[PDB]
RNA sequence: AUCCGGUCGAUCCUGCCGGAGCGCGACGCUCUCCCCAAGGACGAAGCCAUGCAUGCCUCAGGACGCGGCGGAC
RNA sequence: GUCGCGGCGCGCCGAGGGCCCGACGCCUGGCGGAGAAUCAGGGUUCGACUCCGGAGAGCGGGCCUGCGAGACGGCCCGCACAUCCAAGGACGGCAGCAGGCGCGGAACUUGCCCAAUGCGCGGCGCGCGGCGGCGCGACGGGGUGCGCGCGAGUCAGGCGGGCCCACCCCGACCCGCCAGGGCAAGGCUGGUGCCAGCAGCCGCGGUAAUUCCAGCUCGGCGAGCGUCGCGCGGCGCUGCUGCAGUUGAAACGCCCGUAGUUGGCCCCCCGCCGCCACGAGGAAACGGGAGCGCUCCAGGCAGGUUGGA
């Protein structure tokens, strides 16, 4: 069992109500499109 | 009506149900007790033991790989099982006499994926969670 | 402090006492302490104030009063620890 | 047994059956926008309280117009809904208890009352000012954002006269 | 009073396998403030060092003792 | 004989008594109910523990005293275990409260008080019961900002409290955990090259990987998220409501036949069952449910002539 972890060895946004407010204003066309960013 | 009826057939409507319930594999599996006996854990979520050997397991027909596992000797009843060590690189943290904690893969003791003969996995070694041990949150001594 | 209201007065002459419930009103300030309202509650050495509590925001307090006429009344009919918080027995 | 073993307690919210569903996953953040909601448990709670009044109403409406249980709980239900302002005066029949929504529950929070009364610039400002202890309800100071105001206590919302704002 | 994914070159089925909800425990990671609150039951009715869990009042300063009631709740 | 009836016991006489409407025997990781979990309706599963009832005090037994016990914080003996001892002897019963060992995946202090609640006796006693400590099992509420004021902490005084503290009041200072191919909301660079690894199920990986290992970015629920085992649901895959039986699993090779189940039409206005309604009688708690701003709330039964229907 000698190849264990081969690839492994060789490899302030706001909060709560206001954070969901940021999402509200951000969204209201994919979020993680390649185009917008 | 291919079923009995009439106001005075309650006894028969109960006899038929009682006899035919056992023809369901799940009801029989959960109510007959032979599985409660054959179960290595004796009907629990988890159990501990000492590691007796480290082994590799050759994957099933479509895939091709060597999965990592350990032969575990249960403390509570002196049985032999095999447990798959998950999560790349973790097989190094399992020495030749370790107190390990064993739980299931899911599916109530059925093989999962392509790993043949293994129905259990290790979640803690020597008092430390293997998730955090992989994720560099805790470290085994030396 | 300003407003001192007694309610539900049971004149109880088996124990030689008067039970009331007192409501202190004080918009923004306090009533000082259970040592202050006395003057209005009533001499004032025969008055037993207990079980007072304020409320959220502040402005109002509710408590309970016993008025014992005789002195042996407040040594006989009155509990112990009460007097130790009253300074009388001091034991 | 200690005497605390005998106290009642209970859960007040229900979680939807299919969680990852886009069409209402969107109209659900819309509500967290039109009011200031910390998370989804306060939509769950509103659905929970609407469900019970619906269930009681369907039970009563199975029944018959001259019956005592209707005569008792229909009048009770309408009186309590009207005095909480969930239902308004002109609809004095049980069959109108079915067409309510979450929104008419949300309308009688303090955060909505003081924005109708214009005591706050917005709803998020209203939230922060609520927890700052600056708005009282009829001479008593109310720290609660979720506070549910009877239309009797609705004339007496104002700044708490013990505040840095008078 | 709701379905979904997994048997074909494609197609309609039966049929299970797998997924999606609530509750009870155990394990892992994480943790600002208040209120409520369970806690050696789980084929060990296994074994117990140490301390405490039951006392209260006829016949002489008092104790002590006698007697009484309780210790079956 | 018993407090007492009774094969309860003994003598004598008879041959009865139970059974496919399931006797008898065996098994149970069996305390029963009030109840709890799930959720259209009909149902499935669990009843360790809060109230009631039963049974036990290491395991067989026997008994004294008393109105009341087959009592174990009473006694006597057998067994299995432990204890001090000059060696002759004496002695124990934590399934009471704390605490220790062992077991197991799994469960806190070797605290203070009888002040309330009740009981005993009589002002006391009470590990009942209460008050603090440990306590992300679980429940309820509020933040990590808004456009310019707060709570979280600190120090003082009240209030409360058997003694302290927590809550309230007044003064002065001041996220995280899982994921991003489909089921199922969310997509570029480097590495690796059927390896290492992912993957509940379909599947990914063979030196241009939407899935591994990372970085950036974005999704989800959120002081809580994830993994495991089980119950209910999904399930009309247990079907009374309500499944299937030509070929997918499934109509006995046939006829007779007892128990069982079922059985046309007719007289109305009597009796005896079934059924339907309405009462009487017995437990609260829980479950509903009228009224009541613990600041709201999980709650509690409050409260300002009252009330707990
Ligand atoms: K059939
Ligand atoms: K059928
Ligand atoms: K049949
Ligand atoms: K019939
Ligand atoms: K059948
Ligand atoms: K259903
Ligand atoms: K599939
Ligand atoms: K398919
Ligand atoms: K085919
Ligand atoms: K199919
Ligand atoms: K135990
Ligand atoms: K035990
Ligand atoms: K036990
Ligand atoms: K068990
Ligand atoms: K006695
Ligand atoms: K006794
Ligand atoms: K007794
Ligand atoms: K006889
Ligand atoms: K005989
Ligand atoms: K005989
Ligand atoms: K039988
Ligand atoms: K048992
Ligand atoms: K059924
Ligand atoms: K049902
Ligand atoms: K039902
Ligand atoms: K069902
Ligand atoms: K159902
Ligand atoms: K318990
Ligand atoms: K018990
Ligand atoms: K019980
Ligand atoms: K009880
Ligand atoms: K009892
Ligand atoms: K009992
Ligand atoms: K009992
Ligand atoms: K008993
Ligand atoms: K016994
Ligand atoms: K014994
Ligand atoms: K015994
Ligand atoms: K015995
Ligand atoms: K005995
Ligand atoms: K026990
Ligand atoms: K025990
Ligand atoms: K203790
Ligand atoms: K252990
Ligand atoms: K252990
Ligand atoms: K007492
Ligand atoms: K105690
Ligand atoms: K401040
Ligand atoms: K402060
Ligand atoms: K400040
Ligand atoms: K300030
Ligand atoms: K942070
Ligand atoms: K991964
Ligand atoms: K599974
Ligand atoms: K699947
Ligand atoms: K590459
Ligand atoms: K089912
Ligand atoms: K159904
Ligand atoms: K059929
Ligand atoms: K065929
Ligand atoms: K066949
Ligand atoms: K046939
Ligand atoms: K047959
Ligand atoms: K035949
Ligand atoms: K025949
Ligand atoms: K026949
Ligand atoms: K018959
Ligand atoms: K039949
Ligand atoms: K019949
Ligand atoms: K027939
Ligand atoms: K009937
Ligand atoms: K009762
Ligand atoms: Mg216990
Ligand atoms: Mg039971
Ligand atoms: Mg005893
Ligand atoms: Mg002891
Ligand atoms: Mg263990
Ligand atoms: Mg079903």
């Amino acid at each position: 069992l000698t190849s264990a972890g081969k690839v492994r060895k060789c490899t302030r946004p706001p909060r709560g109500r206001a954070y969901k407010r940021l999402l509200y204003n951000k969204n209201f066309l994919g979020p993680n499109n390649l185009l917008i960013r | 009506m291919s079923k009995t009826s009439g106001l005075y057939t309650a006894r028969k409507l109960r006899t038929v149900r009682r006899v035919n319930r056992w023809a369901d594999k799940k009801y029989r599996k959960a109510h007959l007790g032979t599985w409660l006996k054959a179960n290595p854990l004796e009907g629990a979520c988890m159990a501990r033991g000492i590691v007796t050997q480290k082994i590799g397991i050759s994957a099933k027909q479509p895939n091709s790989a060597v999965r990592k596992a350990v032969r575990v000797q249960l403390t509570k009843n002196s049985k032999k099982i095999t447990a798959f060590v998950p999560r790349d690189g973790s097989i190094t943290y399992i020495d030749n006499n370790d107190e390990v904690l064993v739980a299931g893969f899911g599916r109530a003791g059925r093989a999962v994926g392509d790993i043949p003969g293994c129905r259990f996995k290790v979640i803690k070694v020597a008092g430390i969670g293997l998730l955090a041990l992989f994720l560099r949150k805790r470290e085994k001594r030396a | 402090e300003i407003t001192v209201k007694v309610r539900k007065v049971l004149n109880n002459p088996l124990l030689q006492r008067q039970q009331c419930v007192v409501d202190v009103l004080h918009p923004g300030c306090t009533y000082e302490s259970k040592e202050a309202i006395k003057a209005k509650v009533a001499d004032q050495k025969n008055i037993v104030l207990y079980g007072f509590k304020t409320s959220f925001g502040g402005g109002h307090t509710v408590g309970f009063c016993n008025a014992y006429q005789n002195m042996d009344a407040l040594m006989k009919y009155e509990p112990g620890f009460r007097k130790i918080r009253c300074g009388l027995i001091e034991a | 047994p200690r005497i605390s073993r005998h106290r009642n307690s209970s859960k007040t919210y229900s979680t939807p059956k299919k969680p990852f569903t886009k069409p209402r996953l969107d109209a659900e953040l819309k509500l967290c926008g039109e009011y200031g909601l910390k998370c989804k448990r306060e939509i769950y709670r509103a659905r929970y309280m609407l469900a019970k009044i619906r269930r009681t109403a369907r039970n009563l409406l199975t029944l018959d117009e001259n019956d005592i249980k209707r005569r008792f709980e229909g009048a009770a239900l309408l009186r309590r809904l009207h005095m909480l302002g969930i239902l308004d005066e002109e609809k004095d029949q049980l069959d109108y208890v079915l067409g309510l929504r979450i929104e008419d529950i949300f309308k009688r929070r303090l955060q909505s009352v003081i924005v109708e009364s214009k005591l706050a610039k917005s709803v998020h400002h209203a939230r922060n000012m609520i927890k700052a202890r600056h708005i009282s309800v009829g001479g008593q100071i109310v720290n609660i954002p979720s506070y549910m105001v009877r239309i009797s206590n609705t004339s007496r919302v104002a700044i708490a006269d013990t505040s840095s704002l008078a």
